[PDB]
């Protein structure tokens, strides 16, 4: 989608393996800001707004 | 900008009670290996402060 329109996708009721998202090389830039990219298998979350 | 002052941002585990870590070696935050070398996924440990 455009960014005036961005895409909003609820997470939620489901496991999310982090850990394939993490260990993916084609992504340039991987910056969190409340948390830790180690420590998001670990964790757990009511929903993720992607 | 005084950039003197510099903290340990990444390691890879927590310090004993008066333990000191001067070591520059290379942090590895992700799956590849570092060997040493800048990259992907593979940053300083010491950041300054702005």
């Amino acid at each position: 989608a455009s960014v005036y329109a961005w895409n909003r996708k609820r997470i939620s009721n489901c496991v999310a393996d982090y850990s394939v998202l993490y260990n993916s090389a084609s992504f340039s830039t991987f910056k969190c800001y409340g948390v830790s990219p180690t420590k998001l298998n670990d964790l757990c979350f009511t929903n993720v707004y992607a | 900008g005084n950039y003197n002052y510099l903290y340990r941002l990444f390691r890879k585990s927590n310090l004993k009670p008066f333990e000191r870590d001067i070591s520059t070696e290379i942090y590895q935050a992700g799956s590849t290996p570092c060997n040493g070398v800048k990259g992907f996924n593979c940053y300083f440990p010491l950041q300054s402060y702005g």
